[PDB]
C-alpha cells in the first residue's frame, strides 16, 4: 500500500489515503493551474504511464495535466522535461 | 499460461492496446490515453483424471472407423482479469474517477 495526496470536490481530513495493495498515486490539474483531483491510481498493466519517482506530465483541451507516480505523496508537484 | 509471441498458435495471451484517440473518446475520458486490454487467441484440447481417459479410447475408436464423436473442443478464454483505473467526464461535466473492474486480460487458458 502507498500513501498519496488526495482531493475530490465531487461526491481529506488530514490529506492521506490508504491505497489498495499495488496501486500508485495520481493527480489531475486544470488557465491558472489549480488542482482538480488527487488519489490512488490502481491502473498498472501499462508501465508506460506509471513508472515515475515523481509525478510527471507528458480531443483534449490542452489545459489538463495528468500524472501517476510510485512513491508516497509524489503526486503533489509535477514536472515536464522534454529534450529539444 | 502462454503469452502470444506471434509464432505459436496455441491458446495464448496477445497484447492489445485500445487507443481512445482512434475511437474518438479522448474528449470525455481524460486518462488514460489508452490501455493494453489484451485478448486470448490460440488452440485448445478437446476438454477429469481416469474416466476421461476412457472417453479418449471411445473417441479414437469412432474416429478410426470414419465416424465422428463429440467434437466439443475447448476454448481459449481469459482466466485472470485485472481492474483498471479510469479518469473521465461525467454526464454533467463533473470529473469522476472510477476503477472499472475486469478490464485487462492478464492470463489466458483453455476452458
Amino acid at each position: 500500500e502507498r500513501l498519496c495526496a488526495f482531493k475530490d470536490p465531487y461526491q481529506h481530513e488530514n490529506g492521506t489515503i490508504l491505497c489498495s495493495k499495488g496501486s500508485t498515486c495520481y493527480g489531475l490539474w486544470e488557465g491558472d493551474i489549480n488542482l482538480v483531483k488527487q488519489g490512488c491510481w490502481s491502473h498498472i498493466g501499462d508501465p508506460q504511464e506509471c513508472h515515475y519517482e515523481e509525478c510527471v506530465v507528458t480531443i483534449q483541451n490542452g489545459t489538463y495535466r495528468f500524472c501517476c507516480c510510485s512513491t508516497d505523496l509524489c503526486n503533489v508537484n509535477f514536472t515536464e522535461n522534454f529534450p529539444p | 499460461g502462454l503469452e502470444c509471441d506471434g509464432r505459436t498458435n496455441l491458446c495464448c495471451r496477445q497484447q492489445f492496446f485500445i487507443d481512445f484517440r482512434l475511437i474518438g473518446w479522448n474528449d470525455w475520458i481524460i486518462a488514460p490515453t489508452g490501455y493494453y486490454g489484451n485478448y486470448c487467441e490460440g488452440s485448445c484440447p478437446a476438454y477429469p483424471g481416469s474416466a476421461s481417459s476412457f472417453h479418449t479410447a471411445v473417441v479414437n475408436q469412432y474416429r478410426m472407423r470414419g465416424l465422428n464423436p463429440g467434437t466439443v473442443n475447448s476454448c481459449c478464454i481469459p482466466t485472470k482479469l485485472s481492474t483498471m483505473s479510469m479518469l473521465y467526464f461525467d454526464d454533467e461535466y463533473n470529473i469522476v474517477k472510477r476503477d472499472v473492474p475486469n478490464m485487462i486480460v492478464e492470463e489466458c487458458g483453455c476452458a
